[PDB]
């Protein structure tokens, strides 16, 4: 799994 | 006088620019927002139609706290420009967790406590942030102080139901996923459970809707029984089963928090 930002 | 009062520097992200106030060399951040893209509008204590973000920032600006301070703003033909106080040196909590991995519980406790105080301050000021997440938290690495940023999805706090939401879906509660309805405080507490897991495990627990509504929290890191209990309580599926802010701060895992300066000296310097 990869850690990522998430948009608003 | 806007371009005459601030020296504009490099882009920090997006459209936010580093800058310095010429009056006193205070580090600032200069945030530009296009009028055409603004969802909710409000009126200032003057009847001037401004972005809701401006309204919410003025309401929380009073005093010193763990909330980003709006120093000034300007209106332009097609945009508003927001002048924010900028900590230096700074890292946002997302990049911090990415680089450090899962945080020691002592450090997660200090951070989480400061976010709690900041969010309580917002709610005392009549403001619901609606986008609590590690991305929207800055760490002042020298002072060990956290600052909550980006009120662009916020709203005036109310006790009735919300049926709109423009924050981060993976921090949104299952009642929003299932029914497109939520109440402000219990939705905030859900996002705080997601954030605490993020801190102590090194990433958020849920990526997909089915995980969010599924009610199962698997711990991928060694996490104390007290901390696991607080997280699972914040992530109760029924909103009425979640803790109040007072119950979070009285939880056994939340006792003996470090002061901000201790936090910096032990963990950040
Ligand atoms: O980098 C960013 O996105 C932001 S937003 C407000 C401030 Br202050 C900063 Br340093």
């Amino acid at each position: 799994r990869k850690r990522r930002r998430h948009p608003s | 006088p806007l371009e005459s009062q601030y020296q504009v520097g490099p882009l920090l992200g997006s459209s936010v620019y580093s800058g310095i106030r010429v009056s006193d060399n205070l580090p600032v951040a200069i945030k530009h927002v296009e009028k055409d893209r603004i969802s909710d509008w409000g009126e200032l204590p003057n009847g001037t139609r401004v972005p809701m973000e401006v309204v919410l920032l003025k309401k929380v600006s009073s005093g010193f706290s763990g909330v980003i301070r709006l120093l000034d703003w300007f209106e332009r033909p097609d945009s508003f420009v927001l002048i924010l106080e900028r900590p230096e040196p700074v890292q946002d909590l997302f990049d911090f967790i990415t680089e450090r991995g899962a945080l020691q519980e002592e450090l997660a406790r200090s951070f989480f406590w400061q976010v709690l105080e900041a969010v309580r301050h917002c709610h005392n000021c009549g403001v619901l942030h609606r986008d609590i997440k590690d991305e929207n938290i800055l760490i002042d690495l020298n002072r060990g102080e956290l600052k909550l940023i980006d009120f662009g999805s916020g709203a005036l706090l109310k006790d009735t139901v919300y049926t709109d939401f423009d924050g981060t879906r993976v921090y949104s509660p299952p009642e929003w996923i299932r029914y497109h309805r939520y109440h402000g405080r219990s939705a905030a507490v859900w996002s705080l459970g997601i954030l605490l897991y993020d801190m102590v495990c090194g990433d958020i627990p849920f990526e997909h809707d089915e995980e969010i509504i599924g009610g199962q929290v698997f711990f991928r890191q060694r996490v104390s029984s007290e901390c696991q209990h607080l997280i699972r309580w914040c992530l109760a599926l029924r909103p009425s089963d979640r803790p109040t802010f007072e119950e979070i701060q009285n939880h056994p895992w939340m006792q003996d928090v470090l002061l901000p300066q201790e936090t910096a000296e032990i963990h950040l310097h």
